[PDB]
């Protein structure tokens, strides 16, 4: 928006307004991957902790 | 009085002298002037593109004919604007014209007739 010019009454001129803006835009987006295995010979004969 | 006459003033003329003109929305045939300093404007006086008027000899000048009375001294004019206008393009107008002097009136008609401006008879 802008502020309006003063113009003379007999001249009959006049003003306008510019249009509106419209654009568009686009988002790409981050994946993530996790992997974990389990093996038997991480348990086998292995000792939990806190135990005797 | 000490003369046995006192005059106040004959009414200066009014517009009237438009007849038909083209009615886009900003105007069309009207364009706008800035006064010249000390220059008295009335409807009917044919201006050069300065906002001057015409004199003698440069009657190919002949921008528009005035349809205001500016009064010069206090900057102001016919309906209290600070500008002059007058009708420069395609219109049909009454032949009141004022004109200088040493002015003629068929070449002054003739620019403005290639202008667009036609000079409908007026009698009286």
């Amino acid at each position: 928006i802008s502020l309006l010019d003063a113009v003379d009454r007999t001249s009959r001129k006049a003003e306008t307004s510019a249009p509106e803006r419209v654009r568009q835009i686009s988002f790409p987006m981050m994946y993530f991957k996790e992997v974990e295995s389990i093996t038997p010979d991480e348990i086998q004969g292995v000792r939990q902790p806190g135990t005797a | 009085a000490y003369q046995g006459f006192t005059k106040l003033g004959e009414r200066e003329p009014l517009n009237d002298i438009i007849l038909w003109e083209e009615i886009t929305p900003t105007g069309h045939s009207r364009k706008e002037y800035a006064p010249v300093a000390s220059t008295e404007y009335r409807v009917g006086e044919v201006l050069k593109a300065d906002g001057s008027k015409v004199a003698a000899g440069q009657e190919a000048q002949a921008d528009s004919v005035c349809i205001v009375n500016f009064y010069a001294d206090l900057q102001l004019s016919y309906h209290g604007q600070l500008k002059v206008v007058g009708i420069y393009r395609d219109a049909e107008l009454k032949d009141l014209l004022k004109l200088e002097s040493g002015v003629d009136a068929a070449a002054v008609k003739s620019a403005l007739k290639a202008k667009g401006i036609d000079f409908v008879p007026t009698g009286l």
